[PDB]
């Protein structure tokens, strides 16, 4: 039910740099990671609102010094279905 | 009324909510929370300032007090939307956006290897925190103003494996001093000084 | 809380010569590798921030002879929640 | 004249040396220097026991401690030939000898583990040493006499990389206060507590 | 264990809770929160006393003071419900219950009507509550054990608009320093009176 | 050397000189008296002017001090004209007549009404004086110089039903703090803004 | 009621009188007047055993300290006639006589000549009155009662121009630390031991 | 990284190296040796020169220290050379030779005779040296900056009898108090005053 | 293994300036020095891995200023061998 | 711990006349020379720290009148460590 | 021997407060003095060079203001067939 926030780093390296800066930002759990192919992966984070987008900025300016950053969003609340097809944590 | 500090400081590691308490006779703060801090002059509107706070959210002060020269605020909480909204109050207090803030100088950032076994029990005098070890190394700061110091000395521990020494959020110019093994010092300060700049602000 | 150092190559013989080179400069473990599809591989290793600072700089320097290098990191202190989610070595 | 401890110490640890120096008002310590600390009584012949102790030797007067009934007074320096004779002096002018001191016997001890944030807060509050950080074990020991329970900190630092939070020998019974691991804490806490109990004397 | 003075209050008046927040060096208290006050001996068991509250409840820690031979630790909370989960858990963390606490006995009370100006400057010159104002009356009241001295506060701000210049828990009796108008000073030093008589307990 | 403040107390209000005196280390007033105040740079050559007072008069001070920055003077004694006849010196031994002191400045005034709990306890940690109870009310005010403040901080109380807070004389700015309900401290804080622009002086 | 120790001065000497003042926390005293000194227990009778002497007379009163058990109130005044009277005043409040009080005995005496540069340090370091300068001889006297030792002080600096390191009528036995020449500590040392033995009192 | 004072003090007058430590938490000095004092804005590089001196030297350190506004450097030892050389390197880690040093400014130098009783106890709450015995006389000195004092108080006692009060190398300004009998202080005065000004500098 | 720090000055007063700064600077092991003939001399300093690191960086900085300074260079982690063959403090 | 000054000049000469102006200079005790191959060579001296300060700064200026000096530095205070490896006349052995 | 340090002035006066400023501002020993006749009187200290040196320079410094200072000098190291003729103190 917790809000969401994303990265994407054509890198694996820069997934994790901005995966530890969001997780030392605020207080976040961080899920694991999502394996696209063709060298992009994803980082996911989900917590609070005001968490995740304070986390966010955190993994954004931090990973732009040594990564190629794709995107970045925030869901504050994603409808029920998400959750329930897609793999991002709260899954029952 | 002016602005000098304001930061925001997202979620606090743990040896400072200790270090930060025994400099405070105020709320003290836990680790694992959130609090904010900004300096103005002159230190009574900080007084006043503290209420918009205070009274319109579920905040926690920790510094209130002119025992170095005027006044600096810090709030606390866990929740970083409480605090958050608890800032942008204060701000619209004076009427000022973020970028009204002073923008900060670093005056001395230097690391020092292998201090002289003399040079350790003295400067821990300075007892806030912990104690230089005989030999080990040793960061210290200075920047204008004082309370962009505690901004830095969150991301220190955050970022290497260092013992905190002491913090000058209080006074005209912010001055911290660190201590740990060698390695780390150099990924701890390359940290340190490159928290201050980052900050955008007004000339 | 080890260390951690990563190198990233696009070309799986890059990753070995680096991973190799590594382990042979200083007193650091070599846990694994990660395969980001797309000819991207990133090799992973733990120990002494002094230790991973050296290894990382010798492994950079003996890739780049080699294929193309991506990307090289250095984390001192990786926070817990990472080491716990992701499969950096350390997962308890 | 009442002997009631003497522990010549072989060299004094890292850590131990900056708390030593973090609280004395006389000469400072330094690390790795063999010190002898006497305890006497009357506190008020302290006085004449170190005046005559400095005039005798070339070691260093460190401490000079009025309590209410008992004194302890440290003389420090590196030469291991100049700590036998100190003692040997104070000694031979007190009438007496090191077998003749008190054995020391541990009074209480106990083992913390997981220290909440609200005692972390209140733990360092009340310290001179290191600050006592959220989530590391602490361990409360308590010597009888007081003045023996500076054997405790050189042991726990040479057996561990361990942090002091507090140290007194100063008082009726001594307080020493050590925090770290669990497991750091464990052997320490098993090195300490067999010094205390191994040290030889009377009682 | 010795459970030396156990007191509770409902609900902290107004003027008491700065006096108790004035002078404590741990989580301050606030107005209209419940508080328990536990004192017990040996010292040493009160870093264990509180520890079983704090790691049984969310209760603040308020006065931990190891002194020569009695502990005494507080507890505050705003939650009336929070008072009985640690309270029975503090006194069976010594092991007791309610008729083995300490019956209140009234020490000594002199009460100086229309306090001279040179008493008004040497009164309140070493207190830290309100300050004696030259020409008013001033009520002195002794508690034994020292814990008891809580109650004498909260019971004179609630029935009486009193001034609470000094209040110490700590040390073989407790102080409870009280000024006022004449008859101001009457009401709440009455109201005072019978609360150390109506205490159940033992002797 | 050169002229700040320059004001001439006529009878303090009684529950100043309790403070006015709990705060000193010299030779504390009594309420009903008359005392005097000068600042002048730099804080020695008060200590050379407190003489020709003392020399050429009856008089007796209570404020000479260095411990905030510059040193600043009061003499106090019963009889107005014995004052004045020491004032009169004191200028006379600088060849300056009255009116040159410096009008005084206004810089931060407002009145803060019903305060939360919180900020209560944490002001009395500038525990000079009374105490703030929670929710009453409080006005903040700022000059420069510093001397300005006492004469603000007497005629406040000689026109309202106040409780005094806190007072600087002391310092690069006069600040000040009051406590009492409501209607006292708006008509309190009137009497002392209408004090100091009333001040006659060069710009 | 006990009163231990009343001894009348018959004039405060120059160097105690400021020893005296630059310790004292109340009303000054000055240099010349003539002052009497009354120690009793318990310290809680001292409010009103003082409060006696200051409603009768016009005294202004120099120390009251109310100590955990002992109490010592310490008057002076210009006029002799009222600082004859509020001892004989004083007295005849707690049903005592002149006589009741308790002798004075020397407790201990102990004479160091030429004072060693490492006890130079630690001597004046934890003393208030003049510094011990390196080379000096410094005696230490202790007596019992306390309150007995201000005699020793004023005998020794009227009988000679030595300088007074140390005098703390408040404890066990009173603390009086003279420095000077050999020949110069030599007088004094006789006039204060046969001024303690002659005081009249019981066992 | 600009300089300020730069003073070499040859052989200190015996009674300094006690009030010099007995102000100081660190190497105390002693009488006989040689120390150095040097002022630096902005005071944090203090702490990094000390080793520069402290690693290339045999020396030890009494003043380090922030209590007043940024720190302020001295170190000590008996050798001249080793001072010198110590000197030497602390120039060269800044790359600046002597004469870059401030003149001083002569701010407030004036001599009174026989101060009346009362003030003496209020200087003596400063009693950081001796007393001023009532009626004596006093001498009292500023300059800018504020390190030039230490200096000025050598080259007094070095030159006459005399009693010495209170030093200032801290703050904005340097302040002196002396005490003695008459003639001497106007003796001691012409070398002080002497002493500052023939320095060379540059404004 | 002890890490491993050299420097190589034509000139001797050079070498122990640069060998005092070294051993000043952290906590090393001044093992000896080896005199190659020819005015070449290298001094050898073992410890640490960064210790080595910053005591070198503090040594060519401080023997610049009075001597022809040639090499300077750091080994974190040698071969057992290279210690078994070589006049480098920790034969066996 | 007695500090230390070195002169290293190529040629023979050079050194004597350095070593030589510095003994007459000051109160030091000139310990040996080293010879580093190649030609040069160094004179050590240890002593207080006024002395070598004054003793190199005379031989200096004394055996520039020679050959050609190569350099010319004095430490207040050898690290213990030094003495123990290098031959600088203060080896515990 | 020790160093040596002198000042000579044309009157006994001159001298005397030459002679005592030296001995407050260092650590040596007044030896006495030498009358050359003419007036010329000679003071002479000897002690450690930097003592003199020191004590000197404030000597001359401290006798210019009353006296008509003829010369100072200062040897650091008196060949021993010196203090075997002339009398400075240190004469076997």
């Amino acid at each position: 039910a917790d809000a969401l926030g994303m990265i994407e780093v054509r890198g694996f390296v820069g997934m994790v740099e901005a995966a530890d800066a969001m997780v030392k930002a605020a207080k976040v759990e961080l899920i694991g990671y999502e394996k696209t192919g063709g060298g992009y992966v994803t980082a996911v984070v989900r917590g609070d609102v005001a968490a995740v987008k304070a986390a966010t900025e955190a993994g954004q300016r931090a990973a732009e010094r040594v990564g190629e950053v794709v995107a970045v969003h925030v869901i504050p609340r994603p409808h029920v279905n998400v959750d329930a097809a897609l793999p991002l944590g709260r899954t029952p | 009324i002016t602005l000098r500090t304001y930061i925001f400081l997202d979620a606090l590691q743990p040896q400072l909510a200790t270090f930060i308490g025994k400099t405070a006779r105020g709320f003290l703060p836990v680790p694992g929370q959130a609090s904010l801090w900004v300096e103005i002059a002159p230190g009574i509107a900080i007084n006043r300032v503290t209420d918009a706070a205070l009274k319109a959210t579920k905040v926690q002060p920790a510094v209130q007090v002119v025992e170095r020269a005027y006044g600096l605020l810090e709030v606390h909480h866990f929740d970083q939307g409480e605090v958050l909204a608890a800032g942008s109050t204060i701000l619209d207090k004076l009427e000022v956006r973020e970028e009204g803030r002073l923008k900060p100088q670093v005056m001395t950032h230097q690391i020092i290897r292998a201090v002289e076994a003399y040079q350790t029990q003295i400067i821990n005098r300075n007892s806030q925190g912990m104690m230089i070890l005989p030999g080990e190394s040793l960061f210290i700061l200075e920047t204008q103003p004082a309370g962009y110091a505690v901004l830095a000395a969150n991301e220190a521990e955050k970022a290497a494996n260092v013992h905190l020494v002491n913090v000058t959020p209080y006074g005209a110019f912010g001055r911290l001093y660190l201590a740990g093994s060698e390695a780390e010092i150099d990924a701890a300060a390359e940290a340190a000084e490159a928290a201050i700049r980052s900050v955008s602000g007004v000339a």
